[PDB]
Order: structure tokens, then sequence, then C-alpha cells
RNA sequence: ACUGGCUGGGCUGGGCCUUUCCUUCUGGAGAACCGCAUGCCGGUGUGUCGGGGAACCAGGACUUUUACUCUGAACAAAUUAGAUCGCUUAAAGAAGGCCUAUGCUUGAAUACAUUAGCAUGGAAUAAUAGAAUAGGACG
RNA sequence: UACCUGGUUGAUUCUGCCAGUAGUCAUAUGCUUGUCUCAAAGAUUAAGCCAUGCAUGUCUAAGUAUAAGCAAUUAUACAGCGAAACUGCGAAUGGCUCAUUAAAUCAGUUAUCGUUUAUUUGAUAGUUACAUGGAUAACCGUGGUAAUUCUAGAGCUAAUACAUGCUGAAAAUCCCGACUUCGGAAGGGAUGUAUUUAUUAGAUUAAAAACCAAUGCCCUUCGGGGCUUUCUGGUGAUUCAUAAUAACUUCUCGAAUCGCACGGCCUUGCGCCGGCGAUGGUUCAUUCAAAUUUCUGCCCUAUCAACUUUCGACGGCUGGGUAUUGGCCAGCCGUGGUGACAACGGGUAACGGAGGGUUAGGGCUCGACCCCGGAGAAGGAGCCUGAGAAACGGCUACUACA
RNA sequence: AUAAGGGAAGUCGGCAAAAUAGAUCCGUAACUUCGGGAAAAGGAUUGGCUCUAAGGGUUGGGCACGUUGCGGCGUGCGGUUAACAACCAACUUAGAACUGGUACGGACAGGGGGAAUCUGACUGUCUAAUUAAAACAUAGCAUU
């Protein structure tokens, strides 16, 4: 994502408890015992990306350095809006079957999910996302995968 | 009374919904408690389950913690000075999460007085008019001391001016409304010098 | 609803007390305890329903009262008090104890034990872990907590409990080749041999049986209960959990009435 | 009804060679085929013997993506279909039966739903993806 | 049981509807009525209005007994049974009804690593004392008002009501240090758990060295050969479980309670020790749950085509509030969200589902009603007590009746 | 100029007088030549004081040589300060707290409105010294 600058607001942020002001440096390779920057790997076969651990960005809503578990169905779709600060629009089609007339109809959802900074994404194409906790009035889902484009 | 729910409000269609049922017992709300600086007054609420909860209305002392060194002592609170959300709150002096605040910083410098034994900030030599010695009941006590100051090490130009005034900027990391105790740490490195260029421009 | 229930409906009291329909409108609602309500032996229905000591309601709490019948042990006095697998029933007056344990069919049944069996238990274990003080314990299926177990023993084995001091005496790793009886689902009661286990991330594995008779069937981890390695430590009751089928239960059956008379 | 046989003709399935057959590493226990000497009437227990790992279990990595169909798992009692037992028959009910017993013995089955969700086998039919400014594969 | 017949014409073959025929756990009504087994029933129109009576109370050996209570006569503290009254618990379950309600309720299927939980079950808490202090009801006695399950002022006495309160242990860990020979030490403080904030540990899972700084040491010929090394649980996944340090609090909990048995030691003192139950109590686990939550699915209507953001409509951030998440609410900043795959609005003689009626197959229609979920107590709003209520066989106010 | 209670009962007739009035924010019908009607109708806010936020201008930018009285040019280049620093300047708009005998366009200034009929389309013009109108003129249309 292209980010400006990472604090350009009213007040400080930083994680939390990660102790930053230390008079004695001892190095470590733990990400958030020495200082450094934290963060955690999801599971079910999710790898972290490279972005996430060396950037600076601060998200407390990003699986990757963030507060959120990801756990319930997992679920695919293609985007649609992009017009929103860390959210995307996603659309999911289906068929559904008429019994009486032995055939199928077209029909589709909208989903809203949330996108981290980790993470590039453009108009029309697919992604992978997991549910978590209400984190917003209508957003319950979070982006982990961003498909290749064609 | 004051009510929580997601009922009253409008789907995101844009569509209104239709009334369902009268209010509930649970998805209910209390008044805004405000905390003030003053002599101490707290209130007891009886809660869900039969908990407690302290509602503080006005305080003027609690805990802070210095985070380098790693003492903590109670001290008073003198006046707020920045909040990020609203400046009314900054204006009537009313503490809340996240609140920087100045507090007395005389506990803080005994400490390091007796834990190095080396002076801290002190620009009174031009008046002079404090100046006392006391004898030291030991030689031993300077090579303890000897070696703490010089292995932790000094402190940085920043925090020791604020020393010399007698006030340290802090941020209240409790919430007053809810556990009815003002707590926070001193604020340094790089955070302190975010405040400070945010605090006079 | 405005607070919890107390009453239950008869014609919607689990299916496997066997209740006649008809003569009241009403069920016994088992009380709170170690069992969960939808799969426990109240012991009004034990005594009365299927033993036949007891004529009515009335005269069921009159033999409880003079703390006649007792269970692991320990005298209990109240009439819907929620027995469950693996639990032992004592009555001293009368000299037998029993096992609640489920046959083919998926319901408990009545089963004699001897008096030298009719002392320990056993139970599968539901999670292990460190408590105050740093003190390492594990609780069993029927809500026992033991501190300072065998640091090899892990979640999901089966454990042998002495039931007079409440000791772990020896234990049945959880594994390919062990003995199991399922206590849900579909196939409720059977008796088979773990074969092999597939697991999926997210939740929900699933295990593969193969019976005595060469049949397979599978079920979820959580309706597996291992009662042994090979020759099953606690005494099985009559059919051994076969699971015959429709066809030979009428041949077997005109076979043993023809046989006998 | 029992038993054996047909170079019996068919049906369903599993192995090999045809240019194709079937990913991969770690560990578990251990066979078949092999010789070593020790013992009976050219086979065999031999043993913490070794060349040796068929198959199996557990663990890691890799595999174009959907629909469809097969088999499993999970899911309510009553009701519908349906098995058993002469409430004097029946609509019902879940009871009863055996010599005579100061006792013994049994039943309270099974199928269906069906859309959506979770696993498994198949790879026809209908879509979809890949190397063309090589920004391609392999060591 | 996969079925058809009468009616347009002077007569004929067709399209086509009207009429006939059968069922209904589907209601009403007319005429008639002997027996056995089974037994629905003020839902439809008025969720319209209601006289009178009832429908929720409760005591064991085990919280409090000086009844001018009864009964015996082993108890000079009490001791059998036991009205009244205080205290504890329940009254939030049942039973009735279908007015509102069109992604709302509801069904099948997920989540709580996002929360509260009386009771039941299993574990679990070493920091005047041979026993602490004031009140109050029943009862006695004196009254008020036409009137009610209204209550006044005066005099006695109880607690498992209300309010106080007792290092009986050591060790270890961390600070200050009286005092020197400079290399450790006299003795001094704190140290259970709950509450609030800051900091630290919570390891990896193939191997061989060579340097700088300097120290427990072993062997030893004093030239030294040198140096093997002790723990660390769990999940698909966490800042998880648990532990340690500096401090904090109108601040908790760690038993001044009750009943049966009549026992054992010797320095024989109205001395010490000792069993089984009841009722309580801090944290974790369990049980009955409860509140939110993921995916897909509802009847007719376009003479309803654009809708949502006055005064939150979609998202970001810091807080406030709640048992917790959340535009649930307050400030500051972006301009979004739904729609011909039918949004938005209007109709419903609409509570949803399991299921009822009628059958070749495919269907059409009904479901207020014994089982499961939701809502309401004449219409609206507000709240007390409690683990649990926005309760009406609980209270306060307005409107309408009486 | 002002009047208790009533509010056109006065009179040919509401003649005269009274009531409405500035600005900011909401709200607005029948009819229609689609330009209007419309300031339709009908509501709310307004002082003093102590503060907060937004809307601008000018001058400064790194090396390597050469000229020259700490530098102005000659140049040879490079870089785009994740826009910083000093100084200078008038007014216009929005929001919050406190305060009073609930008052605040405090004087001045400053529209009454609605439902209909008859008649000329409209702006314009005339009997100076009793009639300003439905009369005259007008664009459009037709005839010689
Ligand atoms: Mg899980
Ligand atoms: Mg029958
Ligand atoms: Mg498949
Ligand atoms: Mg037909
Ligand atoms: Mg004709
Ligand atoms: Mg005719
Ligand atoms: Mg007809
Ligand atoms: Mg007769
Ligand atoms: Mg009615
Ligand atoms: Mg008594
Ligand atoms: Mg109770
Ligand atoms: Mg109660
Ligand atoms: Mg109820
Ligand atoms: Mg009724
Ligand atoms: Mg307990
Ligand atoms: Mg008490
Ligand atoms: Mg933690
Ligand atoms: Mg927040
Ligand atoms: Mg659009
Ligand atoms: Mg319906
Ligand atoms: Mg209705
Ligand atoms: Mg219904
Ligand atoms: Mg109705
Ligand atoms: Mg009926
Ligand atoms: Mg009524
Ligand atoms: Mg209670
Ligand atoms: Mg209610
Ligand atoms: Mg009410
Ligand atoms: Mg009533
Ligand atoms: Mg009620
Ligand atoms: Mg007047
Ligand atoms: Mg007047
Ligand atoms: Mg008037
Ligand atoms: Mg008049
Ligand atoms: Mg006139
Ligand atoms: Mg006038
Ligand atoms: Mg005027
Ligand atoms: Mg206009
Ligand atoms: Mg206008
Ligand atoms: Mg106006
Ligand atoms: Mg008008
Ligand atoms: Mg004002
Ligand atoms: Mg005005
Ligand atoms: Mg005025
Ligand atoms: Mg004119
Ligand atoms: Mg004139
Ligand atoms: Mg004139």
């Amino acid at each position: 994502a292209t980010e400006l600058t990472v604090q350009s607001e009213r007040a400080f942020l930083k994680q939390p408890h990660i102790f930053l002001n230390s008079k004695v440096k001892v190095k470590s390779t733990r990400p958030g015992k020495g200082g450094r920057r934290w963060y955690k790997d999801v599971g079910l076969g999710f790898k972290t990306p490279k972005t996430a651990i060396e950037g600076h960005y601060i998200d407390k809503k990003c699986p990757f350095t963030g507060m959120v578990s990801i756990r319930g169905r997992i679920l695919t779709g293609r985007v649609v809006s992009t017009k929103m600060h860390r959210t995307i629009i996603i659309r999911r089609e289906y068929l559904h079957y008429i019994p009486k007339y032995n055939r199928y109809e077209k029909r589709h959802k909208n989903l809203a999910a949330h996108v981290s900074p980790a993470f590039r994404v453009e108009e029309g194409d697919m992604v992978v996302v997991g549910q978590c906790r209400p984190l917003s009035k209508t957003v319950r889902f979070n982006v982990l995968r961003v498909l290749p484009r064609t | 009374g004051i009510s929580r729910d997601s009922r009253h409000k409008r789907s995101h269609t844009g569509a209104k919904r239709a009334f369902y049922r009268k209010k509930r017992a649970f998805e209910l709300g209390r008044q805004p408690a405000n905390t003030r600086i003053g002599p101490k007054r707290i209130h007891i609420v009886r809660t869900r389950g039969g908990n407690h909860k302290y509602r503080a209305l006005r305080l003027d002392s609690g805990n802070f913690a210095w985070g380098s060194e790693g003492c903590t002592r109670k001290t008073r609170i003198i006046g707020v000075v920045y909040h990020p959300s609203n400046n009314e709150l900054v204006r009537t002096n009313t503490l809340t999460k996240s609140a920087v605040v100045q507090i007395d910083a005389a506990p803080f410098r005994q400490w390091y007085e007796a834990h190095y034994g080396q002076p801290l900030g002190r620009r009174r030599q031009q008046k002079q008019g404090q100046v006392v010695e006391e004898v030291k009941k030991s030689k031993s006590v300077e090579k303890k001391q000897a070696a703490r100051f010089a292995a932790h090490g000094k402190v940085d130009p920043a925090l020791e001016k604020q020393f010399e005034a007698g006030r340290l900027y802090a941020i209240i990391s409790s919430r007053p409304g809810q556990s009815g105790r003002a707590d926070g740490y001193i604020l340094e490195g790089e955070e302190l010098a975010f405040y400070q260029r945010k605090l006079h421009k | 609803a405005r607070g919890p229930k107390k009453h239950q409906k008869r014609l919607s009291a689990p299916s496997h007390w066997l209740l006649d329909k008809l003569s009241g409108a009403y069920a016994p609602r088992p009380s709170t305890g170690p069992h969960k309500l939808r799969d426990c032996m109240p012991l009004i229905v034990f005594v009365r329903n299927r033993l036949k000591y007891a004529l009515n309601y009335r005269e069921t709490k009159a033999i409880m009262m003079q703390r006649l019948v007792k269970v692991d042990g320990k005298v209990r006095t109240d009439i819907t008090y929620p027995a469950g697998f693996m639990d032992v029933i004592t009555i001293e007056k009368t000299g037998e104890n029993f096992r609640l344990i489920y046959d083919t069919k998926g319901r408990f049944t009545v089963h004699r034990i001897t008096d030298e069996e009719a002392k320990y238990k056993l139970g599968k274990v539901k999670r292990v872990q460190l408590g105050r003080g740093g003190v390492p314990f594990l609780v069993t299926h029927d809500a026992r907590t033991i501190r300072y177990p065998d640091p090899l023993i892990k979640v999901n084995d089966t454990v042998k409990i002495d039931l007079e001091t409440g000791k772990i005496t020896d234990f049945i790793k959880f594994d390919t080749g062990a003995l199991a009886m399922i206590t849900g689902g579909r196939n409720m009661g059977r008796v088979g041999v773990i074969t092999h286990r597939e697991r999926h991330d997210g939740g929900f594995g699933i295990v593969h049986l193969k019976d005595a008779l060469d049949n397979t069937f599978a079920t979820r981890e959580s309706n597996v209960f291992v009662i042994g390695s090979e020759k099953p430590w606690i005494s099985l009751p009559k059919g051994k959990g076969v699971k015959l089928t429709i066809a030979e239960e009428r041949d077997q059956r005109r076979a043993r009435a023809l046989a006998a008379a």
C-alpha cells in the first residue's frame, strides 16, 4: 500500500506493551522481546508477507502485527469497490436451485472486509478472506491472500 | 433508560426498520462521570452479576511509573495540558485515559539521589540557597553507587530540563470512570518529542 | 426468556429413556450435575422404570431417604441425580453392583458386575494445564480434577481411577491399534479397533474404526472413548457391540426360541 | 438342502509389459526373499545374527480452479412408510411371554427427508487457467 | 382406480365455458337418534368490557424460643412438641393469548482467542481469642381516622440480621546497611490472595572453530593438561496458561456459626488431645444456561424506479459507556453504502417451523390451536430488589375507562 | 398619543387607525404559456463577556573551477528538502463555556396574509385647476 507518513494524527501511534526506551541495548531474535517490531503467524497454511514484518505502518486491525484472531469460515470473492480507507467490498456469485422447474438461477451477495496496508489491492481481483470479531457496523471479515492476476 | 442496541439504527441499504420489542434490562447504558482534579470523591455502583465498579468524580494523585529506571511512586497531578480527542477536556482540567498531565517530580528525584551518588537537575547553584551535605556512613556505598552510575548511564538532556522546574509529563493509562484510579507512566524518548513539538506551536 | 427453565415436557424427553407417551404430561427433568442433560441417566428412571423396585414417584424418594443407594462410593439423596457413562451404582442391601454402559442400540442397559470390579473406574481426559501456584492438573469427562498427574499423560487419553482414593493408576495412549467404544452419533454403542486417524485443521477431525467382523465405520473424535489396547479392561455386556443387521436378528430370535422351546 | 468338478460361458474388481504405473523426505514397528551354526523325521523355532525393508502407522513439503454424481460423518421427539406381540376383533397401545415357581427371559427395530454447510472416491459431460516483446521450464 | 357424462344445430365435426360427480382432524344449520371403545370444544366478529371466589408459599437431630402455650416431672443456663415474629430461599418456572412484526421473527449450520452465570458436582487459600460492640420485631401498655393487608408515640430482649477484630512456623527472594584488613558482613524493613498500572521470562528441533575482556574450579611434576554441565507446558493460531520485580486501594477474602456420638493420654489441672455431619467461604473446572454472532432460504404488487445522510447515512482515529465486541454514544477527519440478479414504498381478512387435507408421476392449498422458538398482559414511557425482570396475580406518572 | 372586558355588533362600504417588517437556518400547495407562482402559507434563533478553529503574503536552499571588494556574476553539474525556518498583514465565517428581573434587528429603519368572481394580456400614455379608468397606445392578425 501507499502511506505517506506513519505519524500523522492527534495521538502517538504505537503497538501496545512494546517497550521502546531502554537504557541497556540487548539484541535478540525474538520479535517483541528486544524492542523491535512484533508479529505473529495466523496459521491454516497462511504465510506472513514480507511487507508486514519489515514495514513501519501501525494498524490494530491487521491480522498480522495486530490484535485480531481469525476463526470461522473462509470465503472467496471478487473486489468491486476500493474507495474507502482500509476497507473493500467483494462480490460473491452462486446458483440457486428451483425444485419445481428443475433448473437453477443466478444470485449474488455483497460483503465488506478489512484490508491491511500489507497488501496492495486493485479493482477486479480475487481475494481470500477470513472471519473475525465485529470490527465495525458491517465488517466481520479480514483479507488474507491476493490471488495472482491473469 | 439509555439503550445501546442497534434496533433503532438504519440498515445498510438505507431501509427503516420497524418496532420489535420494548427496551431490555440488558443493553442499557449509564450516565458518564466526568473526573475532575480536586479532593478525593468516589461513588460505588452495583453492576451486572452482583459485581461493582468505582465512579471517580474528583482525584488528585495516582501511581506513575518511570520506564527506564523501573520505580513506581505515588505523586499528585498539577494539571491537564493536552488531549488528542477534544480541547474542551483540556480547558476543564477533566482527566480521562490518554490524557497528558503534569506531575510533581519530588519523589522520583529523591530515589535517584539515594540509588546513584550524583545530583540530578540542580541549577540552584547560582542561588545556593538550599545547599546541604550529609556525611556518608560508609565507603563501600561509593563502590556500590559508582558501579551503578558507570554502568546504567546518564539521563538524556530532554528529561533533565523538566527536573529543574520540578514538573514532569505523563499519560494516564487507566480508566478513572471504571476503576476509580488515575495511573500512568512518564513519557520519554521519541514519544516525548512528538508531544513537545505539538504542545507549543 | 426471563430466566432458566425448571420443567420438562413429556414427548420432549430424550428418546433413549424409553418413556411411554401416555400416563402423564411431564418428565423427570434431570437436575444439574456432572453429566450433560441430553445424555444422562436420572436415578429415578433407573430405580423405578428399569429395575421396577419402586412402583411410583412417591416410593422412589422413600428408598433414597434411607441412603440405601450410592454412586461411585458416595451416597446420593436426590431422585433426579444425573448419572452417566462409566458410573458405578452399588446397592449394598440387595447385594449387587451396576455399571452404566451403552448397548448396541444406543441406550443404557442393566449390567451386573462383580464386587472386585466395582471398585475402579476410567474416564477420558478433557484438558491438561497449570493451575494456581504452578501445580499441574487434569480434568476427566465427569468433572473430576486431580493435581500432580503423570507428565506423560496428554489430552484425549484415558486413565484408570481408584475410586476410593481418586488417584490415577495406569493409563492408555490414544493411537492406532487401540480398542474403543463409541458414545455418540448413529454408531452409538459399537466396539471397534482404531485403524487410522485423519485430522483437519480448523476442527472436527475424524477417526476410522473396524469391527470384529471386519465391518467398517467412522465417527468424530469427540465420540470415541478408548477402553483398552487389547482385552478391554472393563467387562463388556452381552453381544459385545457387534451390530447385527435386521436380517440376522430375526434369524437369531427364532433359532434361540425354538432351541429353548 | 449338502459336496466337488467343468481348460463352462458371463458379470464386478485388482495387478504387470507396451514411449504411459503413481509425488517426496524423516521416523516407527517389522515381514518376504537370503545365507551363519545350533536340533528332529529337505523343509523348520533358531537370534537383541545381518544383506533387507512388501505392506502398514505417525510427521513435513509439493497438487490449475468451480459445477456435477458415489460413499461417509453431523442433524427431534410426535407425525408419514414400516418390523414384532390375538388389548375377546378393530381405530389404538408399547406391551409381553415360559413350568407352578418364594424365579427365569425378551422387545421398545429400520428407511425417508435434502436446499445450504463439513469430509471421501470417480474424472465423462459444461465452463476455467498456462510459454509469443519469452518477464518461460530444468541443473 | 393414470376414468368422465348433460347443454349452442334442421342434422354434423370442433373451440369453449356453465352444470353434474368424490374427499376434507372444515366450520355452520335442518330432520332423526338404542349399545361398546376413544374425547375435540369463546381461535375467526370485539388484544372489547368485567360483579363474586380461587389460582404461591415454605421447618429439619442441625440459624433466633423465658409464649402469664401444651405436656410430662432426670436435669437451677438452656434440653420434649411447639403458635407468633425476625432471618434464609422461592415468587423471573408454569398457565393463557396471537395484537404488532416482510431479512424482522424462524429453520438447518457456525463462532465466542469478544462476555455474565444463583444453584449442582470435583479440587483448592499458615496473616479480651476460654470468645468483642450497639440496635430492633413478636410480647406488655396508651391512642388516632367514616374508610384499606393504614400506622403513631412509650417500655423489655436475641442472631448464620447489622458493625468491629487476634504472625501460632521457618526458609527463601529483594532493598537499606552498624561496623574494616577492601576481599564480605552485625541487624533492619518488605514479602499470602483480590484490586489498578508499568516492566521481565515464557527457550530449539542439523555442526566445527578461531579471537578480545576474566573468573567457580578439578587434576598437578608448579613447566600446567584443562573446563564435560541444570530446567522450560499448551493451540490450526495470540501479548495464552503460569511465574518474578517496583508500587498502589474510602478495598476485599483467609470461620467470634450449629447438631450428633462419650473416647483416649498424666505432671489430676473444673488441664491437653481426638471422630463423623450441617451451614458458609477465595480462585479454577463442570453443569442448567443466557446475550450477541457466520453462511443460505420467505406470499401478492411497477397505476411503487431510484433510495439513504434535518438531528449517523458507509468507513478511519482517540476516548466515553456496557457483563463484553460494535457508529452503541461524544469530539476530529475522509465521501461513501444499496439497486433491473427488482433496492425503496404499499397490501396482507400474515406470529415462524415440525406438520394437516387432497394424489399415477410433477403439484395445488391450509397451518390461531397439545411439541420447539419469539412477542404481549387496556394504551405508552420510567424504575426498585436480585445470580437472573425494563416483571405487571411488583411499584411511580400521564391518557382512556371504572 | 394611550386605553379595562368584547372584537366590525359602526357604516353605502373595515373610510381612518392598529397589526406584519432586518439578517441566519428549516419549511412551502392548487394552477401553469414550464420561464413562474414564491418573500406563498407556516416555524426557530439574535446582547455582554472570556476563549477555540479555518481562510494569506515575502525572503532563504549542494558541490567543482574562473572573475571580482565576508561576496555578485561566468559556469560545470547534481538534487525535488516524505515541506521545513524566520519575519510580515487586514477583515470574514463557524463552534463551546460562564453571566442577567427571559432581555437582546432594545432608538432609528422596516411586506398583513389566504379562498374566489367581473374586466383589460403585460411595461407605457391623457382631461395643468373636481373623473388615472374597463378609456387611448402596443406587439400579433387581416383587408385596400
Ligand atoms: Mg476450534
Ligand atoms: Mg396397530
Ligand atoms: Mg467431490
Ligand atoms: Mg390428472
Ligand atoms: Mg352457434
Ligand atoms: Mg333443439
Ligand atoms: Mg363445478
Ligand atoms: Mg350392557
Ligand atoms: Mg378473542
Ligand atoms: Mg426440636
Ligand atoms: Mg436451594
Ligand atoms: Mg427470589
Ligand atoms: Mg412461561
Ligand atoms: Mg384458552
Ligand atoms: Mg463447592
Ligand atoms: Mg451475614
Ligand atoms: Mg497473560
Ligand atoms: Mg474504540
Ligand atoms: Mg454503483
Ligand atoms: Mg403463513
Ligand atoms: Mg395478525
Ligand atoms: Mg402455528
Ligand atoms: Mg386472528
Ligand atoms: Mg380445534
Ligand atoms: Mg381485555
Ligand atoms: Mg436471589
Ligand atoms: Mg414480559
Ligand atoms: Mg408493564
Ligand atoms: Mg390477572
Ligand atoms: Mg406472571
Ligand atoms: Mg379596548
Ligand atoms: Mg386588552
Ligand atoms: Mg380574536
Ligand atoms: Mg353591519
Ligand atoms: Mg364605495
Ligand atoms: Mg386604509
Ligand atoms: Mg404602523
Ligand atoms: Mg423556482
Ligand atoms: Mg423562494
Ligand atoms: Mg416568511
Ligand atoms: Mg397566491
Ligand atoms: Mg448567545
Ligand atoms: Mg424578528
Ligand atoms: Mg419587534
Ligand atoms: Mg392595463
Ligand atoms: Mg383634473
Ligand atoms: Mg385625480
